[PDB]
Protein backbone atom coordinates (compact mmCIF):
# COMPACT_ATOMS: atom_id res chain seq x y z
CA UNK A 1 0.00 0.00 0.00
CA UNK A 2 2.82 2.40 0.87
CA UNK A 3 4.97 3.82 3.64
CA UNK A 4 3.73 7.42 3.26
CA UNK A 5 0.37 8.83 2.25
CA UNK A 6 -0.96 12.25 1.31
CA UNK A 7 -4.31 13.95 1.81
CA UNK A 8 -6.33 14.52 -1.33
CA UNK A 9 -8.29 17.77 -1.33
CA UNK A 10 -11.54 15.81 -1.69
CA UNK A 11 -10.67 13.84 1.45
CA UNK A 12 -9.31 10.52 0.20
CA UNK A 13 -6.04 8.92 1.30
CA UNK A 14 -3.62 8.72 -1.64
CA UNK A 15 -1.08 6.13 -0.55
CA UNK A 16 2.27 6.53 -2.28
CA UNK A 17 3.11 2.87 -2.82
CA UNK A 18 6.83 3.29 -2.17
CA UNK A 19 9.00 1.85 0.60
CA UNK A 20 10.92 4.82 2.00
CA UNK A 21 12.39 5.66 5.38
CA UNK A 22 10.79 8.57 7.19
CA UNK A 23 12.71 11.72 8.04
CA UNK A 24 11.54 14.66 10.15
CA UNK A 25 12.01 16.92 7.13
CA UNK A 26 8.83 15.25 5.87
CA UNK A 27 6.98 16.28 9.03
CA UNK A 28 6.33 19.73 7.61
CA UNK A 29 5.40 18.36 4.19
CA UNK A 30 2.20 16.65 3.03
CA UNK A 31 3.26 13.04 3.66
CA UNK A 32 2.08 11.16 6.75
CA UNK A 33 3.32 8.00 8.50
CA UNK A 34 1.35 5.08 7.10
CA UNK A 35 1.21 3.01 10.29
CA UNK A 36 -1.04 5.63 11.89
CA UNK A 37 -3.60 5.84 9.09
CA UNK A 38 -6.04 3.61 11.06
CA UNK A 39 -7.27 2.29 7.71
CA UNK A 40 -7.84 -1.49 7.68
CA UNK A 41 -6.18 -3.27 4.77
CA UNK A 42 -7.00 -6.78 3.56
CA UNK A 43 -4.48 -9.30 4.86
CA UNK A 44 -2.49 -7.01 7.17
CA UNK A 45 -5.08 -6.72 9.93
CA UNK A 46 -2.59 -7.69 12.64
CA UNK A 47 -0.25 -4.76 11.91
CA UNK A 48 -3.27 -2.45 11.95
CA UNK B 1 15.19 -32.10 -0.38
CA UNK B 2 18.82 -32.50 -1.51
CA UNK B 3 18.13 -30.50 -4.67
CA UNK B 4 16.33 -27.91 -2.53
CA UNK B 5 19.32 -27.34 -0.25
CA UNK B 6 21.60 -27.08 -3.30
CA UNK B 7 19.43 -24.17 -4.44
CA UNK B 8 20.89 -22.26 -1.48
CA UNK B 9 24.41 -22.28 -2.93
CA UNK B 10 23.29 -20.22 -5.91
CA UNK B 11 25.15 -16.94 -6.50
CA UNK B 12 23.45 -13.59 -6.03
CA UNK B 13 25.38 -11.58 -8.59
CA UNK B 14 25.36 -10.18 -12.11
CA UNK B 15 27.55 -10.45 -15.19
CA UNK B 16 29.42 -7.24 -16.00
CA UNK B 17 31.27 -6.77 -19.26
CA UNK B 18 34.72 -5.16 -19.14
CA UNK B 19 33.60 -1.86 -20.61
CA UNK B 20 36.59 0.11 -19.33
CA UNK B 21 39.10 -2.56 -20.37
CA UNK B 22 37.98 -3.00 -23.98
CA UNK B 23 38.01 0.75 -24.61
CA UNK B 24 41.49 0.89 -23.06
CA UNK B 25 42.47 -1.86 -25.56
CA UNK B 26 43.87 -4.16 -22.77
CA UNK B 27 44.74 -7.85 -23.27
CA UNK B 28 41.79 -10.20 -22.78
CA UNK B 29 41.63 -13.95 -23.40
CA UNK B 30 38.06 -14.23 -24.71
CA UNK B 31 35.65 -12.67 -27.20
CA UNK B 32 33.32 -10.94 -24.74
CA UNK B 33 35.32 -10.28 -21.55
CA UNK B 34 32.71 -10.70 -18.83
CA UNK B 35 33.42 -11.08 -15.11
CA UNK B 36 31.09 -12.09 -12.30
CA UNK B 37 30.61 -9.49 -9.55
CA UNK B 38 29.12 -11.22 -6.49
CA UNK B 39 26.44 -8.64 -5.59
CA UNK B 40 24.67 -5.65 -7.15
CA UNK B 41 24.96 -2.16 -5.67
CA UNK B 42 21.97 -1.53 -3.44
CA UNK B 43 21.40 2.23 -3.25
CA UNK B 44 18.32 3.76 -1.65
CA UNK B 45 16.73 0.60 -0.24
CA UNK B 46 15.10 0.15 3.15
CA UNK B 47 15.25 -3.65 3.11
CA UNK B 48 18.53 -4.76 1.57
CA UNK B 49 17.84 -7.25 -1.22
CA UNK B 50 21.14 -9.08 -0.66
CA UNK B 51 20.67 -9.44 3.09
CA UNK B 52 17.15 -10.72 2.45
CA UNK B 53 18.62 -13.68 0.57
CA UNK B 54 20.27 -14.78 3.81
CA UNK B 55 16.85 -14.46 5.49
CA UNK B 56 15.46 -17.17 3.20
CA UNK B 57 18.53 -19.41 3.51
CA UNK B 58 18.42 -19.65 7.31
CA UNK B 59 14.63 -20.09 7.15
CA UNK B 60 15.35 -23.27 5.19
CA UNK B 61 18.35 -24.25 7.34
CA UNK B 62 16.27 -23.78 10.50
CA UNK B 63 13.93 -26.42 9.07
CA UNK B 64 16.79 -28.79 8.21
CA UNK B 65 18.29 -28.55 11.69
CA UNK B 66 14.82 -28.84 13.28
CA UNK B 67 13.92 -32.10 11.54
CA UNK B 68 17.34 -33.47 12.49
CA UNK B 69 16.80 -32.40 16.11
CA UNK B 70 13.34 -33.91 16.67
CA UNK B 71 14.34 -37.14 14.93
CA UNK B 72 16.69 -37.75 17.88
CA UNK B 73 14.38 -36.05 20.49
CA UNK B 74 17.03 -33.72 21.87
CA UNK B 75 16.27 -31.02 24.44
CA UNK B 76 14.03 -28.02 23.92
CA UNK B 77 16.83 -25.85 25.30
CA UNK B 78 19.58 -27.29 23.11
CA UNK B 79 17.38 -26.75 20.04
CA UNK B 80 16.35 -23.21 21.01
CA UNK B 81 19.97 -22.15 21.44
CA UNK B 82 20.66 -23.29 17.88
CA UNK B 83 17.87 -21.20 16.38
CA UNK B 84 18.82 -18.18 18.50
CA UNK B 85 22.29 -18.48 17.00
CA UNK B 86 20.89 -18.90 13.47
CA UNK B 87 19.12 -15.57 13.87
CA UNK B 88 22.18 -13.99 15.40
CA UNK B 89 23.65 -14.54 11.95
CA UNK B 90 20.55 -12.77 10.64
CA UNK B 91 21.34 -9.64 12.64
CA UNK B 92 25.09 -9.60 12.02
CA UNK B 93 24.50 -9.98 8.28
CA UNK B 94 22.31 -6.85 8.14
CA UNK B 95 25.16 -4.75 9.54
CA UNK B 96 27.64 -5.73 6.83
CA UNK B 97 25.41 -6.17 3.77
CA UNK B 98 25.21 -2.39 3.58
CA UNK C 1 10.16 67.91 24.54
CA UNK C 2 12.20 67.17 21.41
CA UNK C 3 15.32 67.40 23.55
CA UNK C 4 18.88 66.16 23.02
CA UNK C 5 17.99 62.70 24.36
CA UNK C 6 16.14 61.70 21.19
CA UNK C 7 18.84 63.11 18.92
CA UNK C 8 16.72 65.85 17.35
CA UNK C 9 18.73 69.04 16.88
CA UNK C 10 16.33 72.00 16.71
CA UNK C 11 19.08 74.63 16.67
CA UNK C 12 18.80 75.64 13.00
CA UNK C 13 14.99 75.77 13.05
CA UNK C 14 14.33 72.42 11.36
CA UNK C 15 14.70 69.01 13.06
CA UNK C 16 18.00 67.31 12.22
CA UNK C 17 19.06 63.71 12.88
CA UNK C 18 22.66 62.78 12.10
CA UNK C 19 22.90 59.16 10.98
CA UNK C 20 19.41 57.86 10.21
CA UNK C 21 19.04 58.03 6.40
CA UNK C 22 22.41 58.95 4.91
CA UNK C 23 22.80 58.81 1.11
CA UNK C 24 25.62 56.62 -0.13
CA UNK C 25 27.83 57.26 -3.12
CA UNK C 26 28.16 61.03 -2.64
CA UNK C 27 30.80 63.45 -1.45
CA UNK C 28 31.37 63.18 2.33
CA UNK C 29 29.70 66.58 3.08
CA UNK C 30 26.57 66.06 0.98
CA UNK C 31 24.47 64.20 3.56
CA UNK C 32 23.10 67.26 5.37
CA UNK C 33 20.01 67.66 3.19
CA UNK C 34 18.85 64.15 4.09
CA UNK C 35 19.05 65.05 7.79
CA UNK C 36 15.83 67.08 7.55
CA UNK C 37 14.00 64.06 6.15
CA UNK C 38 15.32 61.92 8.98
CA UNK C 39 14.41 64.80 11.28
CA UNK C 40 10.78 64.58 10.20
CA UNK C 41 10.83 60.85 10.93
CA UNK C 42 11.99 61.18 14.54
CA UNK C 43 9.44 63.94 15.08
CA UNK C 44 6.84 61.58 13.63
CA UNK C 45 8.29 58.71 15.66
CA UNK C 46 8.21 60.64 18.94
CA UNK C 47 4.56 61.70 18.56
CA UNK C 48 3.68 58.12 17.63
CA UNK C 49 5.43 56.82 20.76
CA UNK D 1 5.71 33.08 39.56
CA UNK D 2 4.38 32.42 36.04
CA UNK D 3 2.26 35.53 35.45
CA UNK D 4 5.22 37.87 35.87
CA UNK D 5 7.34 35.61 33.67
CA UNK D 6 4.67 35.62 30.96
CA UNK D 7 3.97 39.36 30.97
CA UNK D 8 7.67 40.21 30.91
CA UNK D 9 8.10 38.22 27.71
CA UNK D 10 4.99 39.67 26.05
CA UNK D 11 6.04 43.16 27.14
CA UNK D 12 9.54 42.85 25.68
CA UNK D 13 8.86 41.40 22.24
CA UNK D 14 5.93 43.78 21.74
CA UNK D 15 8.54 46.57 21.66
CA UNK D 16 11.37 44.56 20.10
CA UNK D 17 10.06 44.99 16.55
CA UNK D 18 9.08 48.60 17.26
CA UNK D 19 11.82 50.28 15.14
CA UNK D 20 11.41 47.42 12.66
CA UNK D 21 7.81 48.51 12.19
CA UNK D 22 8.16 52.30 11.87
CA UNK D 23 10.47 52.54 8.84
CA UNK D 24 8.59 49.83 6.95
CA UNK D 25 5.34 51.69 7.63
CA UNK D 26 6.80 54.79 5.97
CA UNK D 27 8.34 52.85 3.08
CA UNK D 28 5.38 50.50 2.57
CA UNK D 29 4.73 52.02 -0.85
CA UNK D 30 8.35 52.66 -1.82
CA UNK D 31 8.46 49.73 -4.23
CA UNK D 32 8.00 50.53 -7.90
CA UNK D 33 7.50 48.95 -11.30
CA UNK D 34 8.81 50.07 -14.68
CA UNK D 35 5.90 50.94 -16.97
CA UNK D 36 5.71 52.52 -20.40
CA UNK D 37 3.17 55.06 -21.61
CA UNK D 38 2.30 54.76 -25.30
CA UNK D 39 0.71 58.01 -26.44
CA UNK D 40 -2.38 57.61 -28.59
CA UNK D 41 -3.25 60.94 -30.26
CA UNK D 42 -1.69 64.21 -31.36
CA UNK D 43 0.14 66.53 -28.93
CA UNK D 44 -0.13 64.47 -25.75
CA UNK D 45 1.89 64.59 -22.56
CA UNK D 46 4.54 62.15 -21.38
CA UNK D 47 1.99 60.39 -19.16
CA UNK D 48 -1.25 60.71 -21.14
CA UNK D 49 -1.80 57.38 -22.84
CA UNK D 50 -1.99 53.61 -22.45
CA UNK D 51 0.06 52.59 -19.41
CA UNK D 52 1.85 49.31 -20.09
CA UNK D 53 4.27 47.04 -18.23
CA UNK D 54 5.69 43.58 -18.81
CA UNK D 55 4.61 40.21 -17.46
CA UNK D 56 8.03 39.64 -15.90
CA UNK D 57 7.58 42.92 -14.03
CA UNK D 58 3.97 42.03 -13.13
CA UNK D 59 4.89 38.62 -11.72
CA UNK D 60 7.42 39.98 -9.21
CA UNK D 61 5.78 43.02 -7.62
CA UNK D 62 2.09 43.25 -8.47
CA UNK D 63 0.93 39.61 -8.56
CA UNK D 64 2.40 38.74 -5.15
CA UNK D 65 0.42 41.63 -3.63
CA UNK D 66 -2.90 40.62 -5.18
CA UNK D 67 -2.70 37.22 -3.47
CA UNK D 68 -2.39 39.13 -0.19
CA UNK D 69 -5.30 41.56 -0.57
CA UNK D 70 -7.63 38.60 -1.39
CA UNK D 71 -9.07 39.66 -4.75
CA UNK D 72 -9.80 37.51 -7.82
CA UNK D 73 -7.37 37.23 -10.67
CA UNK D 74 -7.47 39.99 -13.29
CA UNK D 75 -9.01 39.00 -16.58
CA UNK D 76 -7.35 38.28 -19.92
CA UNK D 77 -8.44 40.90 -22.44
CA UNK D 78 -8.41 39.16 -25.80
CA UNK D 79 -9.32 41.84 -28.36
CA UNK D 80 -13.02 40.96 -28.34
CA UNK D 81 -13.29 42.46 -24.85
CA UNK D 82 -15.89 45.19 -24.41
CA UNK D 83 -15.10 48.12 -22.08
CA UNK D 84 -17.84 46.83 -19.76
CA UNK D 85 -15.76 43.70 -19.16
CA UNK D 86 -12.68 45.73 -18.27
CA UNK D 87 -14.89 47.64 -15.83
CA UNK D 88 -15.89 44.25 -14.42
CA UNK D 89 -12.20 43.66 -13.65
CA UNK D 90 -11.46 47.06 -12.11
CA UNK D 91 -14.48 46.68 -9.83
CA UNK D 92 -13.52 43.12 -8.87
CA UNK D 93 -9.77 43.57 -8.46
CA UNK D 94 -9.51 47.03 -6.91
CA UNK D 95 -6.43 47.94 -8.99
CA UNK D 96 -6.78 48.85 -12.68
CA UNK D 97 -4.65 45.95 -13.93
CA UNK D 98 -5.60 43.67 -16.83
CA UNK D 99 -3.61 40.90 -18.51
CA UNK D 100 -3.09 40.49 -22.24
CA UNK D 101 -3.44 37.13 -23.97
CA UNK D 102 -3.74 37.57 -27.78
CA UNK D 103 -5.85 39.26 -30.43
CA UNK D 104 -6.13 42.90 -31.46
CA UNK D 105 -7.67 45.16 -28.81
CA UNK D 106 -10.28 47.33 -30.51
CA UNK D 107 -10.50 51.11 -30.37
CA UNK D 108 -13.65 50.98 -28.26
CA UNK D 109 -11.61 49.48 -25.42
CA UNK D 110 -8.66 51.73 -26.30
CA UNK D 111 -10.68 54.78 -25.29
CA UNK D 112 -11.44 53.01 -22.02
CA UNK D 113 -7.78 52.19 -21.34
CA UNK D 114 -6.85 55.86 -21.80
CA UNK D 115 -9.43 57.50 -19.53
CA UNK D 116 -9.16 55.21 -16.49
CA UNK D 117 -5.36 54.65 -16.80
CA UNK D 118 -5.72 50.87 -16.65
CA UNK D 119 -2.34 49.11 -16.47
CA UNK D 120 -2.10 46.69 -19.40
CA UNK D 121 0.28 43.78 -18.77
CA UNK D 122 2.01 42.47 -21.89
CA UNK D 123 4.16 39.33 -22.05
CA UNK D 124 6.82 41.18 -24.08
CA UNK D 125 7.80 44.47 -25.71
CA UNK D 126 7.85 42.76 -29.12
CA UNK D 127 5.92 44.75 -31.78
CA UNK D 128 3.63 46.43 -29.28
CA UNK D 129 1.63 48.66 -31.64
CA UNK D 130 0.46 45.72 -33.78
CA UNK D 131 -1.41 44.33 -30.75
CA UNK D 132 -3.74 47.36 -30.73
CA UNK D 133 -6.31 48.43 -33.30
CA UNK D 134 -4.57 51.73 -34.00
CA UNK D 135 -7.39 53.44 -35.86
CA UNK D 136 -6.16 56.96 -35.07
CA UNK D 137 -2.69 55.94 -36.43
CA UNK D 138 -0.79 58.25 -34.05
CA UNK D 139 0.66 55.46 -31.88
CA UNK D 140 4.24 54.57 -32.83
CA UNK D 141 6.66 51.82 -31.79
CA UNK D 142 9.15 54.45 -30.57
CA UNK D 143 6.83 56.93 -28.84
CA UNK D 144 6.78 56.46 -25.06
CA UNK D 145 8.18 57.65 -21.74
CA UNK D 146 9.57 54.77 -19.67
CA UNK D 147 8.85 56.10 -16.17
CA UNK D 148 8.47 54.47 -12.77
CA UNK D 149 5.17 53.64 -11.09
CA UNK D 150 5.18 53.23 -7.33
CA UNK D 151 3.03 50.56 -5.70
CA UNK D 152 1.31 53.14 -3.48
CA UNK D 153 0.11 54.95 -6.61
CA UNK D 154 -2.05 51.98 -7.68
CA UNK D 155 -2.94 50.38 -4.32
CA UNK D 156 -4.83 51.86 -1.39
CA UNK D 157 -5.58 50.01 1.81
CA UNK D 158 -6.04 51.34 5.32
CA UNK D 159 -3.63 48.84 6.89
CA UNK D 160 -1.49 47.42 4.04
CA UNK D 161 0.16 50.33 2.19
CA UNK D 162 0.49 53.70 3.94
CA UNK D 163 -0.21 56.12 1.10
CA UNK D 164 -1.67 59.27 2.64
CA UNK D 165 -0.77 62.83 1.69
CA UNK D 166 1.94 63.17 4.33
CA UNK D 167 3.94 60.03 3.54
CA UNK D 168 3.62 60.76 -0.21
CA UNK D 169 5.70 63.88 0.45
CA UNK D 170 8.39 62.21 2.56
CA UNK D 171 9.29 59.59 -0.05
CA UNK D 172 9.83 62.49 -2.47
CA UNK D 173 12.29 64.03 0.01
CA UNK D 174 14.16 60.79 0.76
CA UNK D 175 17.31 59.99 -1.24
CA UNK D 176 17.80 56.85 -3.30
CA UNK D 177 17.45 54.11 -0.69
CA UNK D 178 18.71 50.52 -0.48
CA UNK D 179 18.48 47.45 1.72
CA UNK D 180 21.69 48.54 3.45
CA UNK D 181 20.40 52.02 4.33
CA UNK D 182 17.06 50.84 5.72
CA UNK D 183 19.03 48.41 7.89
CA UNK D 184 21.11 51.41 9.00
CA UNK D 185 17.93 53.33 9.80
CA UNK D 186 16.63 50.58 12.08
CA UNK D 187 19.93 50.33 13.96
CA UNK D 188 19.84 54.10 14.61
CA UNK D 189 16.32 54.25 16.05
CA UNK D 190 17.21 51.22 18.19
CA UNK D 191 20.17 53.28 19.43
CA UNK D 192 17.99 56.30 20.27
CA UNK D 193 15.10 54.58 22.06
CA UNK D 194 16.55 52.04 24.46
CA UNK D 195 13.50 50.19 25.72
CA UNK D 196 12.46 49.52 29.29
CA UNK D 197 12.99 46.05 30.75
CA UNK D 198 12.48 44.38 34.11
CA UNK D 199 14.77 41.88 35.84
CA UNK D 200 13.34 39.02 33.77
CA UNK D 201 13.22 41.04 30.54
CA UNK D 202 16.98 41.38 30.17
CA UNK D 203 17.34 37.64 30.80
CA UNK D 204 15.31 36.85 27.68
CA UNK D 205 17.02 39.27 25.28
CA UNK D 206 20.46 37.84 26.07
CA UNK D 207 19.04 34.33 25.54
CA UNK D 208 17.73 34.58 21.97
CA UNK D 209 19.72 36.95 21.37
CA UNK D 210 21.33 38.74 18.45
CA UNK D 211 20.04 37.90 14.95
CA UNK D 212 17.25 40.20 13.81
CA UNK D 213 18.48 41.60 10.51
CA UNK D 214 17.86 38.60 8.24
CA UNK D 215 14.17 38.89 7.37
CA UNK D 216 12.75 41.57 5.09
CA UNK D 217 9.67 43.37 6.40
CA UNK D 218 8.49 45.31 3.36
CA UNK D 219 4.81 44.37 3.09
CA UNK D 220 5.08 41.57 5.61
CA UNK D 221 1.87 39.71 6.42
CA UNK D 222 1.02 36.52 8.31
CA UNK D 223 -0.34 33.85 5.98
CA UNK D 224 -0.60 30.09 5.94
CA UNK D 225 1.16 27.88 3.43
CA UNK D 226 0.34 24.54 1.94
CA UNK D 227 2.58 21.61 2.86
CA UNK D 228 3.58 21.90 -0.82
CA UNK D 229 5.33 25.19 -0.10
CA UNK D 230 3.05 27.76 -1.74
CA UNK D 231 1.49 30.72 0.06
CA UNK D 232 -2.26 30.36 0.46
CA UNK D 233 -4.65 33.28 0.36
CA UNK D 234 -6.38 34.52 3.49
CA UNK D 235 -9.53 32.69 4.52
CA UNK D 236 -12.22 34.22 6.75
CA UNK D 237 -13.04 30.87 8.36
CA UNK D 238 -9.65 29.27 9.10
CA UNK D 239 -7.36 32.06 10.28
CA UNK D 240 -7.93 34.41 13.19
CA UNK D 241 -9.09 37.95 12.38
CA UNK D 242 -5.83 39.45 13.65
CA UNK D 243 -3.84 37.90 10.77
CA UNK D 244 -5.87 39.38 7.90
CA UNK E 1 16.56 -15.54 37.87
CA UNK E 2 18.83 -17.10 35.26
CA UNK E 3 16.34 -17.71 32.44
CA UNK E 4 15.27 -14.05 32.34
CA UNK E 5 18.83 -12.74 31.94
CA UNK E 6 18.05 -12.12 28.27
CA UNK E 7 15.15 -9.89 29.34
CA UNK E 8 16.80 -7.90 32.14
CA UNK E 9 19.76 -7.04 29.91
CA UNK E 10 17.35 -5.18 27.61
CA UNK E 11 15.32 -3.46 30.32
CA UNK E 12 18.28 -2.13 32.18
CA UNK E 13 19.92 -1.43 28.90
CA UNK E 14 17.01 0.71 27.79
CA UNK E 15 16.25 1.95 31.26
CA UNK E 16 19.63 3.32 32.13
CA UNK E 17 19.35 6.13 29.67
CA UNK E 18 16.73 8.26 29.91
CA UNK E 19 17.90 11.19 31.97
CA UNK E 20 16.22 12.36 35.01
CA UNK E 21 15.02 15.27 35.25
CA UNK E 22 14.24 15.38 31.71
CA UNK E 23 11.10 13.83 33.14
CA UNK E 24 10.43 17.24 34.61
CA UNK E 25 11.26 18.81 31.33
CA UNK E 26 9.06 16.60 29.23
CA UNK E 27 5.87 17.26 31.00
CA UNK E 28 6.41 20.82 29.78
CA UNK E 29 6.50 19.44 26.25
CA UNK E 30 3.06 18.10 26.47
CA UNK E 31 1.63 21.69 26.13
CA UNK E 32 4.29 24.03 24.75
CA UNK E 33 4.26 25.53 21.26
CA UNK E 34 6.53 24.03 18.63
CA UNK E 35 8.97 26.32 16.82
CA UNK E 36 11.77 23.85 16.11
CA UNK E 37 10.74 20.46 14.75
CA UNK E 38 11.31 17.80 17.38
CA UNK E 39 13.07 14.58 16.49
CA UNK E 40 13.70 11.21 18.08
CA UNK E 41 16.80 10.17 20.00
CA UNK E 42 18.22 7.39 17.84
CA UNK E 43 17.11 4.01 19.19
CA UNK E 44 19.24 1.59 17.18
CA UNK E 45 17.65 -1.83 17.63
CA UNK E 46 17.46 -5.05 15.67
CA UNK E 47 14.28 -6.83 16.92
CA UNK E 48 15.98 -10.22 17.10
CA UNK E 49 14.91 -11.80 20.40
CA UNK F 1 -6.15 13.04 39.34
CA UNK F 2 -3.12 15.29 39.78
CA UNK F 3 -1.28 15.36 36.46
CA UNK F 4 -4.46 16.10 34.50
CA UNK F 5 -5.31 19.26 36.44
CA UNK F 6 -1.80 20.55 35.74
CA UNK F 7 -2.30 20.07 32.00
CA UNK F 8 -5.67 21.80 32.25
CA UNK F 9 -4.02 24.88 33.76
CA UNK F 10 -0.80 24.89 31.74
CA UNK F 11 -2.94 25.03 28.61
CA UNK F 12 -4.46 28.31 29.81
CA UNK F 13 -1.11 30.11 30.05
CA UNK F 14 -0.33 33.19 27.98
CA UNK F 15 2.58 31.98 25.86
CA UNK F 16 1.29 28.47 25.09
CA UNK F 17 -0.56 30.01 22.19
CA UNK F 18 -0.80 27.16 19.66
CA UNK F 19 -3.07 24.16 19.33
CA UNK F 20 -1.00 21.07 20.01
CA UNK F 21 -3.07 17.98 19.11
CA UNK F 22 -6.56 17.13 17.86
CA UNK F 23 -7.34 13.58 18.94
CA UNK F 24 -6.58 11.65 15.74
CA UNK F 25 -3.01 10.86 14.72
CA UNK F 26 -4.22 10.09 11.21
CA UNK F 27 -4.96 13.65 10.05
CA UNK F 28 -3.51 16.27 12.41
CA UNK F 29 -0.77 18.65 11.24
CA UNK F 30 0.31 21.93 12.84
CA UNK F 31 -0.85 25.01 10.95
CA UNK F 32 2.22 26.37 9.17
CA UNK F 33 2.10 30.13 9.37
CA UNK F 34 4.75 32.16 7.56
CA UNK F 35 5.88 35.78 7.50
CA UNK F 36 5.47 36.28 3.78
CA UNK F 37 6.86 39.27 1.90
CA UNK F 38 6.67 40.27 -1.78
CA UNK F 39 10.15 41.84 -1.49
CA UNK F 40 11.94 38.88 0.03
CA UNK F 41 11.82 35.24 0.99
CA UNK F 42 9.15 34.03 3.40
CA UNK F 43 10.37 32.78 6.77
CA UNK F 44 8.32 29.90 8.23
CA UNK F 45 7.48 29.56 11.91
CA UNK F 46 7.57 25.79 12.35
CA UNK F 47 10.80 24.92 10.57
CA UNK F 48 13.25 22.05 11.01
CA UNK F 49 16.63 23.76 11.13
Amino acid sequence: RGATYTINAAGEFEFSGRNEKWDQSLYLSEHFPALFSDVPLAGANTII
Amino acid sequence: TIIAIMRLFTPQGFLRTDDLAIAANFPRASRNPQTYIPYTNQRGTVTNEFASRFRTIVATLANVVNERAVQDDMQKATRSCTKQWLRHLETQFDNIAV
Amino acid sequence: FFDTATGIDLTKGIPLVQDLLVPIGVTAGAEQSAEYVSGLLMVLFKVMT
Amino acid sequence: TTLSQSLSVAQVLSKLTLPDAFINMILSGGDSVVMRTYQTEADDDLDEGIRMTTYDQYLSHIRERLHITNVPDPIYITGASTPDQIAASVQATHVAVVLYQSGVINGSASTYLRENEVLVVMPDYYDVVSRFANANLQMNNNRYHESVLEIADIFDQADFIQTSDAVRQLRALMPTLSTSQIRHAIERIAQITDVDSTDYGKLTLRFLGTLTRSLKMQNAQIRRIRPDGTVLRYDDQIDIEAFR
Amino acid sequence: NQSAARLVSAVKARASEADISSIHLAIAREVSPMFNVHELKKIAESFED
Amino acid sequence: DHLSVVYATMSNFMLNFTNNFSGNHATFKPDQYVITSPEGSYKPIIERQ
